[PDB]
RNA sequence: GCGGGGUGGAGCAGCCUGGUAGCUCGUCGGGCUCAUAACCCGAAGAUCGUCGGUUCAAAUCCGGCCCCCGCUACCA
C-alpha cells in the first residue's frame, strides 16, 4: 500500500504489522507507508503474546516522527477506541483495494506502485475513496474512472478484477423467581439469541455467561469491527424484551 | 482479622485541637456511619474527609473507648 | 423556632410512639 | 447416604477441624482465603465409612476402608455404618452458626485442648448448649495430649471428671487423642461406635428439612447452553425427599414496595440429590444433602436461603412475625471469660432468636414467668409444635447465650 | 537398566552399575515414596486410587500424595 | 517465574521526559483582628535501601543482592 508521502503525519491513526520482536520493543511496518517501519516501545503497549506476535497487524498511533534521521515511533497505548473501530472499517476498505491493484497490476503485468501511483492517486481527488469511485464506477461506469484522468489501460482491467478477529462485551443482570427458573433464563437468552446470525449477519461467534449470580457478560467476536453492537445490542434488547415477555427479569448494567 | 487504627490531634478550627481516626478498612467499613455514631459520643461537629473522620474537639479516648465498644479490637487502636 | 419544635414533638412522638407501639 | 449426624462442639483452635482430618481425612478446606489465615468458619463437612475387623481385636479393629490386613488379619471388615460430621467454627463469636448447626446434630463429640485452661469460654458456652438443646449423645476428648506431661493430661482428665459429675453428664467417656499424628483415632471410633447410636426415624412423616448453605455450581464462564441449577445445602430430620418431587422454600424471598416488607414461599423441583460427592435417588435423615433446583442461582449464590427450610409443596407450615415462646435462664454467662449473672428480661429488648437452623433477630412484647411474645424482623416458618428455640443477648458488642425455652402454637 | 527379582527376593539388575550411585538414587527413592512430609517417620502405608496414590503415616497420621509411578 | 514499590518523623509526589526534591499531621518567628481561630509570609529537618556502573552531572538511566506487595479470583 504505496504512500504519496515519505512520513506519516505525527500524531496519526494507522494499520501496522508487527516485524520483529526485540528485548525492549519491536520493529512494527506502517502497511500505509511502503511498510514504513518503525518503533514501538514497551512503554506503549498495555497475555501479551498474541499481540506481540509475528505478523498479527495491529493498529496503533504515531507518537513520534523524527522527519531527520527517518525514523518513526508509535504506541498502541495511545489509541483511542472510539478511533479503534472507524480507522478499523477504512482498513477492510483500503484492502480490497490493495487486492484489486495487486491483481490487475499483476494481470496488467506492470507495478501496484504505478497501480496506487494512476488508479489510486487520481481517484484521491475525486473526492472519495477509491474503492467507492470504483463501486460507482462497475455499477454506473468506466467514465466515473475517465473523467478524473485515470490512464485508460487499468480502467477495464479494474472493473473486472473488481466484481480477521474483534471482541465486544457487556454486563447484564438477570434475576428471576420463577419455580423452574434456570430454565426460563437458557430459554430467554436461547430465543433473544436467535436468527442473530443472519440478523447482524456474519460476525465469528457469541457467548453468553454468568461472572457473577445475576450479572452476566454476553460477546460478540466478528470481522467488522462496526458490526459489534450493531448484533449485539440487538441480543441485549431481545433478551429485556423476552426476559421482560417471559417473566425473567434482565437489565444492562 | 486485622484492622489498625490511628487516634491524634488535628489542627481544627475554633476551641482548640480537632481530632482524626484513621486506618480503618473503608470497603469494609462505612465511614459516614461511623462518623455520625462518633459525632452523637463528642456532641461535636465532624466529617469523613478521604479515607478518615475528623471531630472538632479533643475526644481522643472518647473515641477510643466507643471504637473498643463498637467491637474494635483494643490492641489495633493507638492513641498519640 | 416553630419549625423546630414541631419536629422535635412529632420526633419524640413518633420514637416514644414507637416505643409504645413495641 | 450418611446415616447420622455427628457434631464437634468445643473452644476455638483446639483443634476441632483436625480431629475431623484424623477422622475422614477431609479438611474443611479453611476457604475464603481468609479462613486460610483464620480458621473454619463455615460449618465444614466430611464424610465416613465405618467397618469393622470382627477377626480381630479392638479398638484397632475399628476400621475406615474395607480393609482388615491393617490389624489381625485380612477378612474384609464389615461395614456398619457410613456417618457424617459437622465441623463448627471454634471462635467466641460464631456462636451464632454453631447454634445454627446443632439442629441437625444426632450427638457430638467436644475436643478439649489437653495444652490449656479446661474450662475455656467457649468450650463451656459450647457444653451447655448442647444440654440446653437436647444432645444427650455426648463424647468428651482430651486432643493436644501429644503435646504434654502425662501427668497433665491425667489431671485434665481429673477436672473433667469432676465437671462431668453434678451435670447431665453421667460416663460421658473421655478419649484422649493426637489430632495431629491420628494417634488413638480408633477407639473414639469405638467410643461413636458404642455411645453414638443411629437414631429411628419415621419416614411416614412430613418431609422437612434445615438449610445451612448453598451454591451457584456454575464456574466463571460456563454458557447459557449448560447452566446448572440452584443448589441447596443442608440437612433432613423428619420424612425422606425423592428426584423428582414438588417443593417449596420457607418463609422465602421479601418482596419491596417503598419501605414496605413481604416474604413468601419459593416452589422449584427437586432437580438432583447428592451426599457427599456421589449422586442418590432419594435422600433421609442424618447427612447433609445437597439439592440440585431449577431455580435462578442468583437467588441462591453465596448462601443466601440460609436459615431456610425446605418442605413438601402444598403443605401446612406458619410463616410467623410474632411468636410464643415459653422459656427458662441460665443464672450465670457462661461464654464470658467473666461470668456475670444473668439479668431477667426486660421487654423491648433486642434479643437473638436461633430457631432451627436461621438465625434471626426480635424484639421483647411481652414478659411474663416463662412466656414472652416475639416480634421477628425475618419470618419464622414453625413447622412444629416441638420447635427448640436458643436465646442470646449482646452483653458486651458480642452476642452471648443466655437462655432457652420452646416455640409455642 | 533392565531386571527382576530373585525368586529368593534378590535384585538382578541387567548392569553393572557402582555400589553408591544406587543408594543415591535409592534415598531419592525412600523421600519421594516411603518419608512423611508432616514429620519424616519413614513408618507409611502408600494408597491407591483412580490416579491419585498417598503416603500414610502410621505415626503422625498424615497423607502426602504421590506422583503415581 | 513474572511486576509494582523502598524519598525529612507518618502517609503520598517527583524517576521512562538526567542538572530545579513538591503535598498534607503538629513546632518556631513575623503579619491580619480589639482578641482567638482561620488566612498570610519566613524559618528546622532528607547519606532518597544498599554494594558499583555510564555520564560533565544520577532521586532520575543500566546491572547485584536485602527486606515489602500483588499474579490472571477457589470446587453439591
Ligand atoms: N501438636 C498438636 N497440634 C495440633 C493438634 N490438633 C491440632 N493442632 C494444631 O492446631 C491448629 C488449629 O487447627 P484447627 O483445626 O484449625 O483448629 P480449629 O479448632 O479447627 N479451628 P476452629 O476452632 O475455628 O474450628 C492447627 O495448626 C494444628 O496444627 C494436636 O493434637 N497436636
Ligand atoms: C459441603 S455439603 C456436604 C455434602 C455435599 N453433598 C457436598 O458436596
Ligand atoms: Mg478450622
Amino acid at each position: 500500500i504505496y504512500s504519496r508521502s515519505k512520513l506519516p503525519s505525527e500524531g496519526e491513526i494507522l494499520i501496522a504489522t508487527v516485524k520483529q520482536v526485540f528485548d525492549y520493543g519491536s520493529y512494527v511496518s506502517l502497511d500505509e507507508y511502503g511498510g514504513l517501519q518503525a518503533f514501538l516501545p514497551w512503554s506503549e503497549v498495555s497475555n501479551i503474546r498474541d499481540v506481540l506476535k509475528e505478523n498479527r497487524k495491529v493498529i496503533v498511533k504515531v507518537i513520534r516522527v523524527d522527519r531527520r534521521k527517518g525514523t518513526v515511533d508509535v504506541s498502541l497505548k495511545k489509541v483511542t477506541d472510539d478511533e479503534r473501530r472507524k480507522k478499523n472499517l477504512q482498513w477492510k476498505k483500503i484492502q480490497r483495494l490493495d487486492k484489486i491493484l495487486e491483481l490487475v497490476s499483476q494481470k496488467l503485468k506492470l507495478s501496484e506502485k504505478d497501480a496506487w501511483e494512476q488508479v489510486a492517486w487520481k481517484l484521491e481527488a475525486k473526492y472519495g475513496d477509491p474503492i467507492t469511485a470504483i463501486e460507482k464506477a462497475v455499477k454506473e461506469g468506466e467514465k466515473i474512472l475517465i473523467d478524473a484522468g485515470v490512464p485508460e489501460i487499468w480502467v477495464k482491467p479494474l472493473l473486472e478484477e473488481a466484481s480477521r478477529k474483534v471482541k465486544m462485551s457487556g454486563l447484564i443482570t438477570v434475576r428471576t423467581n420463577e419455580p423452574l427458573g434456570v430454565e426460563k433464563i437458557k430459554e430467554v437468552i436461547s430465543k433473544a439469541l436467535e436468527n442473530i446470525e443472519q440478523d447482524y449477519e456474519s460476525l465469528l461467534n457469541i457467548k453468553i455467561y454468568t461472572i457473577g449470580a445475576p450479572r452476566y457478560r454476553v460477546d460478540v467476536v466478528g470481522t467488522n469491527p462496526k458490526e459489534a453492537s450493531e448484533a449485539l445490542n440487538q441480543i441485549i434488547s431481545n433478551l429485556i424484551k423476552i426476559g421482560k415477555e417471559e417473566n425473567v427479569d434482565i437489565s444492562v448494567v | 482479622e486485622e484492622q489498625k487504627i490511628k487516634i491524634y490531634v488535628t489542627k481544627r478550627r475554633f476551641g482548640k485541637l480537632m481530632t482524626i481516626i484513621e486506618g480503618f478498612d473503608t470497603s469494609v467499613i462505612d465511614l459516614k456511619e461511623l462518623a455520625k455514631k462518633l459525632k452523637d459520643i463528642c456532641a461535636c461537629g465532624g466529617t469523613v474527609k478521604d479515607n478518615t473522620i475528623e471531630l472538632q474537639g479533643d475526644h481522643r479516648k472518647k473515641v477510643a473507648e466507643e471504637l473498643v465498644k463498637m467491637g474494635f479490637s483494643r490492641d489495633s487502636i493507638e492513641i498519640r | 423556632m416553630r419549625w423546630k419544635w414541631i419536629k422535635k414533638r412529632i420526633r419524640r412522638l413518633k420514637r416514644q410512639r414507637k416505643k409504645e407501639r413495641g | 447416604q450418611p446415616e447420622v449426624n455427628i457434631g464437634v462442639v468445643g473452644h476455638v483452635d483446639h483443634g476441632k477441624t483436625t480431629l475431623v482430618q484424623a477422622i475422614t481425612g477431609i479438611w474443611t478446606s479453611k476457604h475464603s482465603e481468609e479462613l486460610k489465615r483464620g480458621m473454619t468458619i463455615k460449618l465444614g463437612y466430611a464424610e465416613t465409612n465405618i467397618g469393622v475387623c470382627e477377626s480381630c481385636k479392638k479398638p484397632e479393629a475399628y476400621v475406615t476402608e474395607p480393609s482388615c490386613k491393617s490389624c489381625g488379619s485380612d477378612d474384609e471388615p464389615k461395614f456398619l455404618r457410613r456417618i457424617s460430621f459437622i465441623d463448627a467454627p471454634g471462635h467466641e463469636v460464631l456462636m451464632a452458626t454453631m447454634l445454627s448447626g446443632a439442629a441437625l446434630m444426632d450427638g457430638a463429640i467436644l475436643v478439649v485442648a489437653a495444652n490449656e485452661p479446661f474450662p475455656q469460654p467457649q468450650t463451656r458456652e459450647h457444653f451447655v448448649a448442647l444440654g440446653i438443646i437436647g444432645v444427650k449423645n455426648l463424647i468428651i476428648v482430651q486432643n493436644k495430649v501429644d503435646v504434654v506431661s502425662k501427668e497433665e493430661a491425667l489431671s485434665q482428665y481429673r477436672q473433667i471428671k469432676q465437671f462431668t459429675k453434678g451435670t447431665w453428664a453421667e460416663n460421658v467417656p473421655i478419649i484422649p487423642v493426637s489430632a495431629l499424628h491420628k494417634i488413638n483415632i480408633d477407639s473414639l471410633i469405638e467410643g461413636i461406635e458404642e455411645y453414638i447410636k443411629t437414631p429411628y426415624r419415621d419416614l411416614s412423616q412430613k418431609p422437612v428439612m434445615l438449610v445451612i448453605r448453598s451454591f451457584d455450581v456454575n464456574k466463571p464462564g460456563t454458557q447459557f447452553n449448560e447452566l446448572k441449577g440452584g443448589v441447596i445445602g443442608g440437612s433432613i430430620i423428619q420424612g425422606l425427599f425423592k428426584v423428582d418431587q414438588e417443593i417449596k422454600v420457607l418463609p422465602g424471598l421479601r418482596v419491596e414496595k417503598q419501605g414496605k416488607v413481604s416474604y413468601e414461599p419459593i416452589f422449584t423441583k427437586i432437580s438432583s440429590i447428592r451426599f457427599g460427592d456421589e449422586e442418590f435417588k432419594e435422600a433421609k435423615p442424618g447427612g447433609l444433602v445437597a439439592i440440585g433446583t431449577y431455580l435462578d442461582p442468583s437467588l441462591t449464590k453465596a448462601d443466601n436461603l440460609l436459615g431456610s427450610i425446605i418442605t413438601l409443596a402444598d403443605a401446612e407450615v406458619p410463616v410467623l412475625w410474632n411468636i410464643r415462646i415459653k422459656y427458662n435462664l441460665l443464672e450465670r454467662v457462661v461464654g464470658a471469660k467473666e461470668m456475670l449473672k444473668v439479668d431477667p428480661i426486660r421487654a423491648k429488648e433486642t434479643l437473638m432468636l436461633s430457631v432451627g437452623s436461621s438465625t434471626t433477630l426480635g424484639i421483647v412484647t411481652s414478659v411474663k414467668k416463662d412466656e414472652i411474645e416475639v416480634e421477628l424482623r425475618r419470618p419464622v416458618a414453625v413447622w412444629s409444635n416441638n420447635i427448640r428455640t436458643v436465646i442470646s443477648r449482646q452483653i458486651a458488642g458480642r452476642w452471648r447465650m443466655i437462655g432457652w425455652g420452646l416455640v409455642e402454637i | 537398566a533392565p531386571g527382576n527379582v530373585d525368586d529368593k527376593g534378590e535384585l538382578v539388575i541387567q548392569g553393572k552399575f557402582s555400589s553408591q550411585v544406587i543408594n543415591t538414587l535409592m534415598e531419592r527413592f525412600l523421600k519421594a515414596y516411603v518419608e512423611c512430609s508432616t514429620c519424616k517417620s519413614l513408618d507409611t502405608i502408600l494408597k491407591k486410587e483412580k490416579k491419585s496414590w498417598y503416603i500414610v503415616c502410621l505415626a503422625c497420621g498424615a497423607q502426602t500424595p504421590v506422583k503415581p509411578l
